[PDB]
């Protein structure tokens, strides 16, 4: 996880 | 998108590809969106809440590839980035997950319709298709939940709307889904939206018009049994959309 994450709060994301 | 098919922007011409510029000048994908009028793209607030400054973002319309330019694409800056002031999440559920982006090219223009760019109609107030209806979703999201890379070509798939009664069953999501959300999934649980597809459209034919029925919002995993995609229910947000897009 970093500033370049795509859709970091999306489904299955680190903060989804 | 899990499953479904590679497509091209001409098949989903309201699809907006939203990117963010980083200090240094590298640009990475953020989320999908939909063109609902010449100057207006709608997406999901969760996509932006970490970095809510309009100057960071770029919007492409008429683009079919993720990290490559395609003919007929047009590039826009974000003149206004409007996040829903009552956005919240729990562990899983996102509430009020809806965002507006006013677009303007460097030449000061809004979108112009072409073979690769078209607006999508909004539904009438509280007007939705009946459950069972087949709808389409599209995006550059992961093709498997476990992948680390994103597809370079746009994908789309078909999913069916699921009744509130069925979606609010305990083995589904229970009371996590509200009247302000829609559930949609594949009967066989093989195709779904995934990380990267957020903010993109759930498009349905409704009163014989292609309509933006939903916005990709949340869900547990991707393409898991009894775990549908959850979509912001657009027809229940017309006053929010209206009160924020006045000319
Ligand atoms: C690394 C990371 C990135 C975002 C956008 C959100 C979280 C929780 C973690
Ligand atoms: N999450």
């Amino acid at each position: 996880c970093s500033r370049y994450e795509v859709d970091c709060r999306g489904r299955g994301g680190p903060c989804g | 998108i899990i499953g479904g098919e590679f497509t091209t922007i001409e098949n989903q011409p309201w699809f907006a590809a939203i990117y963010r510029r980083h200090r240094g000048g590298s640009v990475t994908y953020v989320c999908g969106g939909s063109l609902i009028s010449p100057c207006w793209v709608i997406s999901a607030t969760h996509c932006f809440i970490d970095y809510p400054k309009k100057e960071d973002y770029i919007v492409y319309l008429g683009r079919s590839r993720l990290n490559s330019n395609t003919q007929g694409e047009m590039k826009f800056e974000v003149e206004n980035l409007i996040l829903h002031k009552d956005y919240s999440a729990d562990t899983l559920a996102h509430h009020n997950d809806i965002a507006l982006l006013k677009i303007r090219s460097k030449e000061g223009r809004c979108a112009q319709p072409s073979r690769t760019i078209q607006t999508i109609a909004l539904p009438s107030m509280y007007n939705d298709p009946q459950f069972g209806t087949s709808c389409e979703i599209t995006g550059f999201g992961k093709e498997q939940s476990t992948d680390y890379l994103y597809p370079e070509q746009l994908k789309m798939t078909v999913v069916k709307l699921i009744s509130h009664r069925e979606c609010q069953q305990p083995h589904y999501y229970g009371s996590e889904v509200t009247t302000k959300m829609l559930c949609a999934a594949d009967p066989q649980w093989k195709t779904d939206s995934c990380q990267g597809d957020s903010g993109g459209p759930l498009v349905c034919s409704l009163q014989g018009r292609m309509t933006l029925t939903g916005i990709v919002s949340w869900g547990r995993g991707c393409a898991l049994k009894d775990k549908p995609g959850v979509y912001t229910r657009v027809s229940h947000f017309l006053p929010w959309i209206r009160s924020h897009t006045k000319e």
